[PDB]
């Protein structure tokens, strides 16, 4: 019953907004009202911020809760079961639009993580089961690089032909690529040498290194060819934008 | 609806084998973490292990595990703490507890069951022998009482005049001597000028030996 | 891990009451609040830091941040004399540990006790041992010393003390102190005294008694 005329509109992380009332209510506490996901989730607070703790109950039972840091730095958003205590789904987002959330099982198991970064890239881990192993997919600016979790590492994959690229992450979280090449003529195989130091994959084909492949810190994959002799790299390295692209480069 | 019944008082020897159990009701109980909890006489909570009944994956406190067994029977939806070979330091109240718990952000429990007691000691079953505690002015205050002691296991109650004097009774908690047995003193303040006319029995009943003994308490 | 500051607090029914727990490292919102009564099974109060178990009144309220958790009481009610337990969690591998506890008590004014000494009963003596009773009677607060005396010499090792709960009606403590000797020991010695301190006397209180009469 918050309208423009009796509240303030407070924006929030997560791209969210609370109504906090001008007026204090009697017990000398300012209401909140919050939209999210079609349903207004109403709490009091202290403070006139727009900070403090809002709740609601879905249609299909589950008990909602929000929680505003002090400093309208970091939103909390959980889902429980209708007893109010056994966790289904919760989410943190900051004010640099990072968020990481994650679903759980009976057993207060993790089931699925999708992570969002600042910039807008995400890690998504779908169907986790006990034994650490679930699909995985990370989506990027211009494309999605589908593949699998395991207990070991995540392993994306690109495959053009007899080309397989597999971007390698392990638990600890630095990128590792390999290329396995199905094809079994010499002439034509591509082998690929990994450097850590420079996160740069060189392809090599017919004892001539022909491009490289750089997994930058941004996110993003750029590429650039080698002259013809396979000894210095040629002009300006191009960033990828299609999975297109990254196929033309397997080719 | 959610309700825990623990089995019921135990008294054992050292090296005896024990299991308790704990049965719930009132939620689906293969589809909890259930636990178990102990509090040694006067201290604190300590936990001692988790188990799923849905499947029996258990987690076990350090310092617990390889001391205790925890298992459960869904199809009766009971879990059961278990003893190979009990020690007197094994005495202690024993709490079932449901465990609400996911990842590694939280963990604690939400419904209590109403707890066991075990007593673990060399001692046999024996009833106390009472004592009065006689008083020793005009218009003043005397202390008399009744000495129970040398007692196994507990409890003991106390009353005076049969329940009809109340006003300034103190019965102590009892306390474990060195021989392994209880002992305890209940005491009422009466004013000076009651004594010798006004009479104070105190009432004692040991129900683990069927001890009922009243002994009057005189002056001088 | 896990340090509960008040210990003993002492409030009336109508109180603001406070009662804090500090962890050893940040624990974010893996903490839970608990009550517990004599003879009782504990009872869940807060859970995840701040939030209210279904059917807890609203007067109970908790918060804290990385290393510092406080329970607030409004206004304290009979009902919640009580102890109180914090309680963590950590997660590699599976892990709960329990505060100390902090006992919330009845506050009143300070009252000396009133010490009675009992000697060894006839009945008593025919067995082979003898009990020497002191007992401190409608006491405030619960702290008090008691020291045994026997022909002038202090005594280790041989007592027992035993104290009651708060009073429903007076908000008082009782405590027994007893002496356990052997009869032939018993027999040995005159003097027997309880010296008794307590923040209501000004002085130690003897009281004594002549083996005999
Ligand atoms: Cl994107
Ligand atoms: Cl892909
Ligand atoms: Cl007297
Ligand atoms: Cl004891
Ligand atoms: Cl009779
Ligand atoms: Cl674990
Ligand atoms: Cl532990």
């Amino acid at each position: 019953s918050l309208d423009e005329k009796n509240s303030v509109s407070v924006d929030l992380p997560g791209e969210m907004k609370v109504l906090v009332s001008k007026e204090k209510n009697k017990d000398g506490k300012y209401d909140l009202i919050a939209t999210v996901d079609k349903l207004e989730l109403k709490g009091t607070s202290d403070k006139n911020n727009g900070s403090g703790v809002l709740e609601g109950v879905k249609a299909d039972k589950s008990k909602v809760k929000l929680t505003i840091s002090d400093d309208l730095g970091q939103t909390t958003l959980e889902v429980f079961k209708e007893d109010g205590k056994t966790l289904v789904s919760k989410k943190v987002t900051s004010k640099d639009k990072s968020s990481t959330e994650e679903k759980f099982n009976e057993k207060g198991e993790v089931s699925e993580k999708i992570i969002t970064r600042a910039d807008g890239t995400r890690l998504e881990y779908t169907g986790i089961k006990s034994d650490g192993s679930g699909k995985a997919k990370e989506v990027l600016k211009g494309y999605v690089l589908e593949g699998t979790l395991t207990a070991e590492k995540t392993t994306l994959v690109v495959k053009e032909g007899t080309v397989t690229l597999s971007k390698n992450i392990s638990k600890s979280g630095e990128v590792s690529v390999e290329l396995n090449d199905t094809d079994s003529s010499a002439a034509t195989k591509k082998t690929a040498a990994w450097n850590s130091g420079t996160s740069t994959l060189t392809i090599t084909v017919n004892s001539k290194k022909t491009k490289d492949l750089v997994f930058t810190k941004e996110n993003t994959i750029t590429v650039q060819q080698y002259d013809s002799n396979g000894t210095k790299l040629e002009g300006s390295a191009v960033e990828i934008t299609k999975l297109d692209e990254i196929k033309n480069a397997l080719k | 609806e959610v309700q825990l019944v623990q089995s019921g008082e135990e008294v054992k020897k050292p090296g005896e084998s024990l299991k308790i159990s704990c049965k719930g009701s009132g939620y689906k109980f293969s589809s909890y973490w259930i636990g178990w909890v102990r509090q040694m006489p006067g201290k604190g909570l300590e936990w001692m292990g988790i188990i799923f009944p849905g499947d029996s994956d258990k987690r076990y406190s350090p310092s617990f595990q390889g001391q205790v067994t925890i298992s459960a029977d869904k199809s009766i939806s009971t879990v059961y703490l278990q003893w190979s070979s009990l020690k007197a330091s094994d005495t202690a109240m024993y709490y079932c507890a449901r465990h609400i718990t996911t990842h590694t952000y939280r963990g604690f429990f939400d419904f209590w069951g109403q707890g066991t007691l075990v007593t673990v000691s060399s001692a046999s079953t024996k009833g106390p022998s009472v004592f009065p505690l006689a008083p020793s002015t005009s218009g003043g205050t005397a202390a008399l009482g009744c000495l129970v002691k040398d007692y196994f296991p507990e409890p003991v109650t106390v009353s005076w005049n049969s329940g009809a004097l109340t006003s300034g009774v103190h019965t102590f908690p009892a306390v474990l001597q060195s021989s392994g047995l209880y002992s305890l003193s209940s005491v009422v303040t009466v004013p000076s000028s009651s004594l010798g006319t006004q009479t104070y029995i105190c009432n004692v009943n040991h129900k683990p030996s069927n001890t009922k003994v009243d002994k009057r308490v005189e002056p001088k | 891990q896990l340090t509960q500051s008040p210990s003993s607090l002492s409030a009336s029914v109508g109180d603001r009451v406070t009662i804090t727990c500090r962890a050893s490292q940040d624990i974010s919102s893996a903490l839970a609040w608990y009550q517990q009564k004599p003879g009782k099974a504990p009872k869940l109060l807060i859970y995840d830091v701040s939030s209210l178990e279904s059917g807890v009144p609203s007067r109970f309220s908790g918060s804290g941040s990385g290393t510092d958790f406080t329970l607030t009481i409004s206004s304290l009610q009979p009902e919640d004399f009580a102890t109180y337990y914090c309680q963590q969690f950590n997660g590699y591998p599976h892990r709960l540990t329990f505060g100390g506890g902090t006992k919330v008590e009845i506050k009143r004014t300070v009252a000396a006790p009133s010490v009675f000494i009992f000697p060894p009963s006839d009945e008593q003596l025919k067995s082979g041992t003898a009990s020497v009773v002191c007992l401190l009677n409608n006491f405030y607060p619960r702290e008090a010393k008691v020291q045994w005396k026997v022909d002038n010499a202090l005594q280790s090792g041989n007592s027992q003390e035993s104290v009651t709960e708060q009073d429903s009606k007076d908000s008082t403590y009782s405590l027994s102190s007893t002496l356990t000797l052997s009869k032939a020991d018993y027999e040995k010695h005159k003097v027997y005294a309880c010296e008794v301190t307590h923040q209501g006397l000004s002085s130690p209180v003897t009281k004594s008694f002549n083996r005999g009469e």
